[PDB]
């Protein structure tokens, strides 16, 4: 059939050049039947066209605004491939890079690379500060109340959060962490607690970065 | 050009699903329709407005005329639960994207969102920071849309926003942050956390004057 082979460098430090190459097998990168170019998706988000090109009478490109400025879709016609080049790279590049085949004569993609992620961020193996997470004027008139940790600012995953050393476990939600622009993860993990208790007992999360050696205990002081 | 697209489609099984694709004057022009599930290339499903390529079930169809295209699927599979992207074709411009719609088949009742937003800890202050933790719980099915305020007018600056994920009871999780310097914390009078599951907006909301 048709393979589109891609590769390239995982991660990039932002500010630099993303490169990715299609390696094409079972047509010519040179065709007249078809036009080739590259589609990213950032995690979690939407499809975004970047470029395009297709031989002609000539070889043509047409590019997406926003990188048109960065972007460069050079096909190599002796490899029979065709590549993906941005320029002065920032954290907002970071996505899955899909390249395409455009079927002629309505345009439409009849096959796709495996996508390569690529990750633009110059972060560096960092230990968390544990913040608590308190509702300030309360006043509650339900039985249940929520309390929890803040694990900010850590690279890389995981991070283990245990409440009162793993004596507390039911109502205890963790949140999956979230990947930052600075490419540093920050992550909460939450307990639901009876309100009538909160002025006896006690809640203390057990933050644990083993990349950094963060031992971290927080006791969450409750407000009233 | 803009394809505005419903972020979310739910659909119990066997019964009709429809996702839009507006834009002005989109049926001047043929549109193409893509599946998307994770982990995955996107898989083309219609083309030329209402076409089907080989392979494609035949209770997929296509549609295009004037400001709406709109795909359909008739007694949807619980495999047919994807993202589903529209594209076409404006000037000078090659190809524009729809925003995309995620397409659930219900396999659990709805859910709505439990949110929970904490205000900066004492402590980030104190470090010369803030940060505004917004949690979204137990919601079904897994799309949400988060809109983030300070008083009145919406803001996007310092939002990172994670990916919905499937909890250990089935449902979703969610959590958006809000990276703040103190002075923009103790500037604003009122920071707001909405979030809005199919058509429906719970919101809450934080304010420095609570400490």
């Amino acid at each position: 059939q048709v393979q589109l082979q891609q590769s390239g460098p995982g991660l990039v430090k932002p500010s630099q050049t993303l490169s990715l190459t299609c390696a094409i097998s079972g047509d010519s990168v040179s065709s007249n039947s078809a036009a080739w170019g590259w589609i990213r998706q950032s995690p979690g988000r939407g499809l975004e066209w970047l470029g395009i090109i297709q031989k002609r009478s000539k070889w043509y490109n047409n590019y997406a605004v926003s990188v048109k400025s960065r972007i460069t879709i050079n096909p190599d016609t002796s490899k029979n491939q065709f590549s993906l080049q941005l320029n002065s790279v920032t954290p907002e590049d970071t996505a899955v890079y899909y390249c395409a085949r455009y079927s002629y004569p309505f345009y439409s993609i009849d096959y796709w690379g495996q996508g390569t992620l690529v990750t633009v961020s110059s972060a560096s193996t960092k230990g968390p500060s544990v913040f608590p997470l308190a509702p300030c004027s309360r006043s509650t008139s339900e039985s249940t109340a929520a309390l929890g940790c803040l694990v900010k600012d850590y690279f890389p995953e995981p991070v283990t959060v245990s409440w009162n050393s793993g004596a507390l476990t039911s109502g205890v939600h963790t949140f999956p962490a979230v990947l930052q622009s600075s490419g540093l993860y920050s992550l909460s993990s939450v307990v639901t607690v009876p309100s009538s208790s909160l002025g006896t007992k006690t809640y203390t999360c057990n933050v644990d970065h083993k990349p950094s050696n963060t031992k971290v205990d927080k006791r969450v002081h409750h407000h009233h | 050009s803009v394809l505005t697209q419903p972020p979310s489609v739910s659909v119990a099984p066997g019964q009709t699903a429809r996702i839009s694709c507006s834009g002005d004057n989109i049926g001047s022009y043929y549109v193409h329709w893509y599946q998307q599930k994770p982990g995955q290339a996107p898989v083309l499903v219609i083309y030329e407005d209402s076409e089907r390529p080989s392979g494609i079930p035949e209770r997929f169809s296509g549609s295009n005329s004037g400001n709406t295209a709109t795909l359909t699927i008739s007694g949807t599979q619980a495999e047919d639960e994807a993202d589903y992207y529209c594209s076409s074709y404006d000037d000078p411009n090659f190809q524009v994207f729809g925003g995309g719609t995620k397409l659930t088949v219900l396999g659990q009742p709805k859910a709505a969102p439990s949110v929970t937003l904490f205000p900066p800890s004492s402590e980030e202050l104190q470090a010369n920071k803030a940060t505004l933790v917004c949690l979204i719980s137990d919601f079904y099915p897994g799309a949400v849309t988060v809109a983030w305020k300070a008083d009145s007018s919406p803001v996007k600056a310092g939002v990172e926003t994670t990916t919905p994920s499937k909890q250990s009871n089935n449902k979703y999780a969610a959590s958006s942050y809000l990276s703040l310097t103190p002075e923009q914390w103790k500037s604003h009078r009122s920071y707001s956390c909405q979030v809005t599951h199919e058509g429906s907006t719970v919101e809450k909301t934080v304010a420095p004057t609570e400490c």
